[PDB]
RNA sequence: AAACUCCAGUUGACACAAAAUAGACUACGAAAGUGGCUUUAACAUAUCUGAACACACAAUAGCUAAGACCCAAACUGGGAUUAGAUACCCCACUAUGCUUAGCCCUAAACCUCAACAGUUAAAUCAACAAAACUGCUCGCCAGAACACUACGAGCCACAGCUUAAAACUCAAA
């Protein structure tokens, strides 16, 4: 309100493709949290309620990135067989 | 000269024009993307009202107001009446994240009007007013 | 609800019997060219009748159409016909315990001071097989609680082969509750 | 203590400027602080628009006086600059050259399992 | 549908309300709690253990008095749904959530892990939770239900809190 304006989340449109433009403002904004923290918004979520899915959301990010690394290592060996016959 | 996705500051000595007018004087539609309605105003670079459309002002009642084929059409009213005044280049000033967010702004171009840039000004409290209680479905 | 509001430049049908922004009467005329007015002149089209076969609509605008959507509002403030009339209904078994009824004969008087109607229906009993005359007696009994606020909309029936009584409960009418009110003043100067 | 005064003032012309900084400087002086340097860190806009004094201000002139006085003098100072119409916004700080940073080995690897036991 | 139509949109001015991102951090505090900024004061104990009641605290809700009031919101009113709907869904608005001064003293007040010290070798270990244990101390428990009850006593509490039985009943819980 008191501060300067088209500058925070203001993208320039190119070659009059303004569908590239929203998606680009649409992925700054995501990126950002913004949309999940508008929606997240509409309703009053309870202290409790926060803390939970907060929680939650950490672990799970957690076990995905714990998921990956495991697969990514024992990916290694997915080379053909090199004993074919033993 | 590349291309930049980010506006020109005011005071700065930018070579992009539109029409021969800096992005400082090109006018603003602002499209306010509700739940349940979609409200579209353009305005000069001096704050002139110069249209509006709404979906409700476009005969659409209830939950069809709440639809993107609605906030089209009110796009497409805004477009015209603002084409009249002279307008061809505009700044979209987008806040809300309702079906008309995206939908409004096609109109606007199927209407005759050539967008510049997108500004989302979404209303996000920093902390503010405590928002109804979640709902039991 | 039907709203005072501008239709739109999508017009229903296709032949339009329109009216000027003073009410001058221009007659009918294909939608395409209501739309060509509507531009030509910059107003917003409404719907005043659908009742008559030409579909009527008036060219106004913005501020016309506040004025009216305005009126209209000052008329039903002062005038609030209570348009619908709202059929509760309560199905009674035969063997209904007494506290049961008086919990429903209570909810049936709350409905009738809302000026509803209230559709009572009395089915036979599990494992209890009971004289259509007895199960008329519960009618009796839930209107006797209500002697002067409520009567028989429609007499008890027999329905769905005689297995199961039916009937209509509703309020007194103005004139039903003086002339109840007048019976009952004659028999204190009797007493 | 050693204090740090971050002092943004109204956009004026130099003579009524250095006259603010005098009476801001002897404000400090009034009150037992003991001054230190003064700063002109320049003119610039603001990052947002400051209403102050029934004004509304774009600009201001960026300022800073390093001085020391008892902890006693702050509270009274900050009320001074509340009532200053030609000051903007004033806050007084701890100076930052006082706190010493502690040296930093590096980054210790924290385990996973702490992660998701904790 | 009701509701509003001195309504809505842009712009400017604007709080005794609440504190995006950081925070994927895991810190501070006895616990309860604590996540905008600044400053002041400031986070007991050079052996441990040690209280339903002593001493001092203790979320939310609630009480008494005076204030503030954006938004949310029991109750209540209206709209709708329903066989009914004292609900779930929609709208409005109040107590209340805030401040100040007093109370009240409860929580699934829960890592559902008592404090302190020590061990990783034995048998690893009913099961699940959270690897299994030792020393030492305090608190507490002894079938279910009756019973977060009765009576007594204490308490700023008066439809309250704390402590807390018995009779009848069962072969389970
Ligand atoms: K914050
Ligand atoms: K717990
Ligand atoms: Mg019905
Ligand atoms: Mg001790
Ligand atoms: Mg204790
Ligand atoms: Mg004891
Ligand atoms: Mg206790
Ligand atoms: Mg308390
Ligand atoms: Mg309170
Ligand atoms: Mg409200
Ligand atoms: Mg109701
Ligand atoms: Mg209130
Ligand atoms: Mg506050
Ligand atoms: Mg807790
Ligand atoms: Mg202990
Ligand atoms: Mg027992
Ligand atoms: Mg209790
Ligand atoms: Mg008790
Ligand atoms: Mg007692």
């Amino acid at each position: 309100a008191k501060h300067l304006k088209f500058i925070a989340r203001t993208v320039m449109v190119q070659e009059g493709n303004v569908e590239s433009a929203y998606r680009t403002l649409n992925r700054i904004l995501t990126m950002d949290g913004l949309i999940e923290d508008i929606k997240h918004r509409r309703y009053y979520e309870k202290p409790c309620r926060r803390r939970q899915r907060e929680s939650y959301e950490r672990c799970r990010r957690i076990y995905n990135m714990e998921m990956a690394r495991k697969i990514n290592f024992l990916m290694r060996k997915n080379r053909a067989d090199p004993w074919q016959g033993c | 000269t590349k291309f930049s996705i980010y506006p020109p500051i005011p005071g700065e000595e930018s070579s992009l024009r539109w029409a021969g007018k800096k992005f400082e004087e090109i006018p603003i539609a602002h499209i306010k993307a509700s739940h349940n309605n979609t409200q579209i105003q353009v305005v000069s670079a001096s704050n002139e009202p110069l249209a509006f459309a709404s979906c409700g002002t476009e005969g659409f009642r209830n939950a069809k107001k709440g639809t993107g084929i609605a906030a089209q059409t009110a796009g497409i009213a805004a477009a015209a009446r603002a084409k009249q005044k002279g307008v061809i280049h505009i700044r979209v000033v987008v806040k809300g994240l309702g079906p008309g967010r995206l939908s409004a702004m096609h109109g606007l171009i199927m209407g005759g009007l050539e967008v510049i840039s997108i500004t989302d000004n979404t209303p996000i409290p920093h902390x503010g007013c405590r928002p109804r209680k979640a709902r039991k479905l | 609800k039907t709203a005072f509001s501008n239709v739109g430049r999508k017009i229903s049908q296709r032949v339009i019997h329109l009216f000027d922004e003073k009410g001058n009467d221009l007659g009918n005329m294909h939608r395409a060219n209501v739309i060509r007015l509507m531009d030509e002149r910059d107003l917003r089209l409404v719907q005043r009748n659908t009742s008559t076969e030409p579909a009527e609509y008036q060219l106004m605008t913005g501020l016309q159409i506040l004025q009216e959507r305005q009126r209209l509002r000052e008329m039903e403030k002062a005038n609030p016909k209570t348009g619908p009339t709202l059929r509760k209904e309560l199905i009674l078994s035969s063997n209904i315990g007494q506290h049961d009824l008086d919990t429903k004969t209570k909810q049936i008087q709350q409905w009738i001071k809302k000026k509803h109607l209230v559709q009572i229906t009395i089915k036979k009993g599990k494992n209890v097989d009971v004289s259509e005359n007895e199960m008329e007696e519960i009618f009796h009994q839930i209107l006797q609680t209500m002697p002067g606020i409520a009567t028989f909309s429609s007499r008890p029936q027999a329905v769905q082969g005689g297995k199961a009584l039916m009937c209509v409960l509703r309020a007194l009418s103005k004139n039903e509750e003086k002339a109840y009110k007048e019976t009952q003043e004659t028999q204190e100067r009797d007493t | 203590p050693r204090y740090e005064l971050a002092l943004i003032l109204k956009a004026m012309q130099r003579p009524e400027t250095a006259a603010t900084l005098k009476r801001t400087i002897e404000a400090l002086m009034d009150r037992g602080a003991i001054v230190r340097d003064l700063e002109n860190l320049g003119e610039r806009a603001l990052p947002y628009r400051i209403s102050a004094h029934s004004q509304q201000h774009n600009r201001g002139g960026y300022f800073l006086v390093d001085f020391y006085a008892p902890t006693a003098a702050v509270e009274s100072m900050v009320e001074h600059l509340s009532r200053d119409i030609d000051v903007i916004r004033g806050n007084i700080v701890k100076h930052p050259l006082t706190q010493e940073l502690k040296e930093c080995e590096g980054i210790v690897p924290v385990p996973l399992a702490e992660k998701l036991y904790s």
